């Protein structure tokens, strides 16, 4: 069980935030300070426990959608309530 | 090596050719033949081969 | 001009006794997210709808 490195100040997104599209890349619906939903290009490959260990697009402070990826399309003003599932 | 794709989880056919099914409802207070006419009017824009 | 007005129906609306509540979680969901939706719907339809 040899250790192969730490990633200092990493980002962990759940499966509910990271869904994929027709081209083969990964997407993640984030919100802004303007309270609009925005689709940015996330890059996730490794699953630790359950959370994706991402390397691109998301920094500290963003808020990803985890309930309601069907009711919400990118461009809709939303209100934020914290999650009910992990 | 792995690669993610995007495919359909239910492919259905109809008389030997593939299709997709809808479940339509008429307007409240309107006849069913009126809704059938108003939903066969929409088929005048589908691509050549559908 | 009284029979022209009213809409046509195939069968009247009946108090059959059952109701269907089919759900669809967002794509890429496991079974336990569907069960968390289902059992919460179940305890709502039994606790406040006794």
């Amino acid at each position: 069980q040899l250790q192969e490195g730490v990633k200092q100040k990493a980002i962990l997104a759940p499966q509910q935030g990271v869904t994929r599209d027709l081209k083969g890349q990964a997407t993640a619906l984030v919100v802004n300070a303007q309270n609009k939903v925005e689709l940015r290009v996330i890059k996730a490959d490794r699953v630790i426990g359950d959370k994706w260990l991402v390397t691109e697009g998301l920094n500290a402070g963003d808020k990803i959608i985890t309930e309601g990826l069907q009711f919400v399309q990118p461009g809709v003003e939303v209100k934020t309530v914290p999650a009910k599932n992990v | 090596t792995g690669k993610w794709e995007y495919g359909s989880p239910k492919l259905e056919r109809y008389n030997g050719v593939p299709a997709m099914e809808i479940l339509g409802e008429p307007a409240p207070g309107l006849s069913s033949g009126d809704a059938m006419a108003a939903v066969e009017e929409i088929v005048k824009q589908l691509p050549k081969g559908v | 001009w009284m029979f022209t007005r009213i809409p046509t129906a195939f069968l009247p609306d009946e108090d059959q006794g059952v109701l269907f509540a089919q759900v669809q979680t967002p794509p890429g969901s496991s079974a336990e997210r569907t069960q968390v939706v289902v059992d919460s719907m179940r305890e709502y339809l039994l606790e406040k709808e006794s």
